[PDB]
DNA sequence: TTCCCCCCCTTCGGTGCTTTGCACCGAAGGGGGGG
């Protein structure tokens, strides 16, 4: 019965919400006339003329409007930060599932804030005396609530573990189930005790427990079984439905590719045009739904040993991670395929993996993994000295399977004896968005071309283009522009803009080449010459 | 005494990075003992700001200490600590000899905290998991991070200096955040002494309390050329960029003859001779270069932006300015225990370093520019901070190809 | 006349330079999980 009430108040500057009245007005109060019974609405006179929108539904159901009050209501802190993994979970020899009845309607809500709640059915003018469903406060208070009454009982009763989640408790111990059932009979009747109604036989449950889409049995889990979607004409919602199941189904299922099929949803307009299929989307739908078609299962935590998690790649910007702690015996499965920034080579993404993998698992776990990464000490030490950034892995091993991520191409360091040297400029003028790009090379060799819609940006890569075209083996490339030299230094390996991708083609066949940057408009050998072709 | 926030602003509202297990038992087992005598109590779902909160390890004393994020409590309440009350910085302390650093954060222990203001300053102790949800806390006394504290505890820090000041007025006390400079010109030996006879003299006011850094040698270091008999092609053409570059924060840089020296569409490698005329220009320049940049000056009112660049083999650089292209100060940082370590590593004592050097020289921690991504900075710059307070930084991602403060 | 928490992709706007294009980041829209 007794439950302290909580200071709740509105955003300052406004009275609650008042919408007009609504003209059922007896069978459907023999409803709330047994929550008037048990005292969950109480009576508000005239002096009250707040009021919601009300209305009813049909259960299979006051789904009351609060919209207006919920968005007037004071800013509640959401507590909630996250959500209980299964992988996470201490194997407990003993579980039981509680789930808490008439959750919302069993805290009362404070006396100030009462009178706002209001409800109209003309008389009698109703009022939620207790938390209302479905209101900004209701989960917030409840959970504080729920959590200020199982405090004493987890003090009482360490080696008792209570996992709470909204309207749930998830009682585990390593107390023999004899003697479990008894403590959990203590867990109701302390409980109860406060006004909590928990279900005594009706609802306890026994392996295998079932969560959001989470079968917990005595030794493992398991996601409940998802079903893709199987038919010929793909409309867009049905893609956005696969993409999602198929995400959601990852966490246990090791090799899943969802870049193919969300890149369909590319370029549509509504949400009901219909997207053929392409070989490609078509193909990594059917490997995803041939390798869930088989039942994987995941493995609860164990404190005692040490994560290992390892990485793969699966060609073209997709990682994949398997945390476990025993060899073959999976904790948690996963995937990357987040490509952040227009120009980025495979070690950017593998120590972007790392960052997320170490992140996720001090969420869950709270311990880094020992990574296994699928590159060479060599080539990490490459990367990370000679790299203009802080770049830092925590601590992994090297994985000797491939595909292997390497660096492609090194640019030189210093000019190289006895090798060409091409002097690179473009220019376009900024009103009739029409260019040329050239270069000059050591021999008096000029080549020059005309462009369409190339910004100056575009027509200084043209220009490396044509220098790399041209020339041999080695070369040496001068240009005046920041912007390209930039992009050719990140030794990247694709890149949103086909042009840069065609340059790293060609950089990729040439065995030596170096760059280096000269002013722009000063007077530096070759730039007047290849400034003056562009002049024209 | 009251405290208020500046008007138009919205409070603390930030949000707690997930934490190791190590540090959120620690911060559990710290919180605890805290609450018991009343420094911290429990707050509800009403209250709804929030900040950061994480646990460090102070010179690595096997204990932990709690730091709380109040990057933007102090951002909001910058009027209680500079226009109600802000110590002024000491200026003979950047020509100082010797300095020695320490806490006093649990003197600030006692100080009761104005009645309405608490609410702002609630943090949140998270769980591994997300098994229960995260036990929150707001403060009753003044908090050990926020600019607020030292506004309050001027008064009383400054009562109790007094004696030791008047006794020993040689020394010079400057107070930052709830840490304290104590600057010296005794002898090494002796300073020591000095500095436990100080803190002995803290004891002594009922106030418990928990390093020998020397502002003297920090002096803006010189941009330097290359210098050599055989000037190669490419290399001129560094050099005439180099002299463009500088031109900008040298007024008086001209790179006229060597530009004269370069017409034809010549090799990067063949060895070009250069002549006395550019030998001339290049003894001029250099002595332009050897006097200090003209014309830089601080300014309280404006903001100190700090800018790092890494320089590979365990090397940094930073420049810390007010008004872009003049350097107040410049400098270099490096160490091989980092390396043997780690790399952000590295960063973050290079951080420390100049935060500190800001501190001593200026008075205000500067607002860094760091060249690491953000994600992995989050990650890791709580596990080798070492100092309670945090300077605002801004991560860079366009790459600073100049570099040519190291060519 | 359902409220939120959390994840993933896609598109839009702000933002700071690289300076008027280009490359970042976050916030919104779909999906998924239900509580
Ligand atoms: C099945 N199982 C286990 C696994 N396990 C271990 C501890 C707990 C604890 F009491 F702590 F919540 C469990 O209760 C939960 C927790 C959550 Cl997030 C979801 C669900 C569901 N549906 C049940 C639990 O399921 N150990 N031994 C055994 O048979």
């Amino acid at each position: 019965s007794p439950i302290e009430t909580v200071p709740v108040k509105l955003k300052p500057g406004m009275d609650g919400p008042k919408v007009k009245q609504w003209p059922k007005i007896k069978a459907l109060v023999e409803i709330c006339t047994e929550m008037e019974k048990e005292g969950k609405i109480s009576k508000i006179g005239p002096e009250n003329p707040y009021n919601t929108p009300v209305f009813a539904c049909k259960k299979k159901r006051k789904l009351v409007d609060f919209r207006e009050l919920n968005k007037r209501t004071q800013d509640f802190w959401e507590v909630q930060l996250g959500i209980p993994h299964p992988a996470g979970l201490k194997k407990k020899k003993s579980v039981t599932v509680l789930d808490v009845g008439d959750a919302y309607f069993s805290v009362p809500l404070d006396e100030d804030f009462r009178k706002y709640t209001a409800f109209t059915i003309p008389g009698i003018r109703y009022q939620y005396n207790v938390l209302p469903q479905g209101w900004k406060g209701s989960p917030a208070i409840f959970q504080s609530s729920m959590t200020k009454i199982l405090e004493p009982f987890k003090k009482q009763n360490p080696d008792i573990v209570i996992y709470q989640y909204m309207d749930d408790l998830y009682v585990g111990s390593d107390l023999e189930i004899g003697q479990h059932r008894t403590k959990i009979e203590e867990l109701r009747q302390h409980l109860l005790r406060w006004g909590l109604t928990t279900p005594d036989k009706k609802h306890q449950k026994e392996p295998p427990f079932l969560w959001m889409g989470y079968e917990l049995h005595p030794d493992k889990w398991t996601v409940q079984p998802i079903v893709l979607p199987e038919k010929d004409s793909w409309t867009v919602n049905d893609i956005q439905k696969l993409v999602g199941k198929l995400n959601w189904a990852s966490q246990i299922y090791p090799g899943i590719k969802v870049r193919q099929l969300s890149k369909l949803l590319r370029g549509t307009k509504a949400l009901t045009e219909v997207i053929p299929l392409t070989e490609e989307a078509e193909l990594e739908l059917a490997e995803n739904r041939e390798i869930l078609k088989e039942p994987v299962h995941g493995v609860y935590y164990d404190p005692s040993k040490d994560l290992i998690a390892e990485i793969q790649k699966q060609g073209q910007g997709q990682w994949t991670y398997q945390i476990y702690q025993e060899p073959f015996k999976n904790l948690k499965t996963g995937k990357y395929a987040r490509m952040r920034g227009a120009h980025t080579n495979d070690v950017k993404q593998l120590t972007e993996a790392v960052q997320k993998i170490t992140t996720e698992s001090i969420v869950i776990w709270g311990k880094t993994p020992k990574f296994k990464l699928p590159i060479q000490k060599e080539t990490w030490e490459t990367w990370w000295t000679e790299y203009w950034q802080a770049t830092w892995i925590p601590e992994w091993e090297f994985v000797n399977t491939p595909p292997l991520v390497k660096l492609w191409y090194q640019l030189e360091k210093e000019p190289i004896v006895g090798a060409e040297t091409f002097y690179v400029d473009g220019a376009a003028n900024r009103e009739t968005k029409l260019g040329k790009a050239g270069y000059v090379t050591n021999k008096g060799r000029q080549k020059v071309v005309p462009l369409t819609n190339t910004t100056n940006q575009k027509t200084e890569l043209q220009a490396i283009y044509l220098a790399l075209q041209d020339s041999g083996l080695e070369v040496n490339i001068v240009t005046n522009s920041q912007y390209a030299l930039g992009i050719i230094q990140a030794q990247p390996d694709k890149s949103e803009s086909e042009l840069v991708n065609q340059i790293i083609e060609q950089l990729i066949k040439k065995e030596k080449v170096y760059l280096a940057w000269v002013p722009a408009h000063k007077g530096i050998g070759g730039n007047e010459q290849v400034d003056k072709l562009v002049s024209a | 005494v009251p405290v208020k926030l500046k008007p138009g602003m919205d409070g603390p509202k930030v949000k707690q990075w997930p934490l190791t297990e190590e540090k959120i038992k620690a911060l559990v087992e710290i919180c605890t003992e805290m609450e018991k005598e009343g420094k911290i109590s429990k707050i509800g779902p009403e209250n709804p700001y929030n900040t950061p909160v994480f646990a460090i390890k102070k010179k690595d004393s096997t204990k932990w200490r709690k730091l709380v994020d109040f990057r933007e409590l102090n951002k909001r309440t910058q009027d209680f600590w500079e226009v109600q009350l802000g110590i002024p910085h000491p200026a003979g302390l950047k020509k100082k000899k010797s300095v020695t650093v320490l806490d006093v954060g649990d003197a600030y222990f006692s100080v009761p905290l104005d009645e309405d203001f608490r609410k702002y300053t609630a943090f949140t102790i998270p769980s591994i998991n997300n098994e229960t949800p995260g036990i929150r806390y707001q403060y009753n006394v003044l908090p050990q991070g926020w600019k607020g504290s030292p506004a309050i505890f001027q008064s009383s820090m400054t009562k109790i200096l007094e004696p030791f000041k008047k006794q020993n007025p040689d020394i010079v006390i400057y107070q930052y955040m709830d840490d304290l400079y104590v600057g010296s010109d005794l002898e090494i030996g002796q300073h020591r002494t000095k500095i436990e006879e100080l803190r002995q003299h803290l004891l002594r006011w009922g106030l418990t309390t928990p390093y020998e850094l020397h502002p003297d040698k920090w002096t803006v270091q010189p941009i330097v050329l290359p210098e050599k008999d055989s000037w190669t092609v490419n290399d001129i053409q560094k050099l005439v960029g180099k002299l463009n570059w500088a031109s900008q924060i040298y007024p008086g840089i001209k790179v006229r003859q060597l530009s004269k020296l370069l017409r034809g569409t010549k090799a990067l490698t063949e060895v070009i001779p250069l002549t006395e005329e550019a030998e001339l220009e290049l003894a001029e320049n250099r002595e332009i270069l050897k006097e200090p940049v003209h014309g830089v000056y601080y300014d309280p009112s404006k903001d100190l932006i700090a800018e790092i660049q890494k320089q590979g083999q365990g090397q940094w650089t930073y420049q810390i300015y007010q008004e872009p292209f003049k350097n107040l100060k410049t400098g270099k940082y490096a160490r091989m225990r980092g390396a043997h370590t780690n790399d952000v590593k590295q960063l973050t004592e290079a951080v420390q370093k100049i935060t500190t050097e800001s501190i001593v020289i200026w008075g205000k921690t500067p607002k860094f520019k760091l060249p690491i991504q953000k994600e992995t900075w989050e990650t890791w710059w709580t596990e080798y901070w070492q100092a309670t307070w945090i300077p605002e930084w801004e991560f860079v991602n366009t790459p600073p190809l100049v570099k040519l403060w190291y060519q």
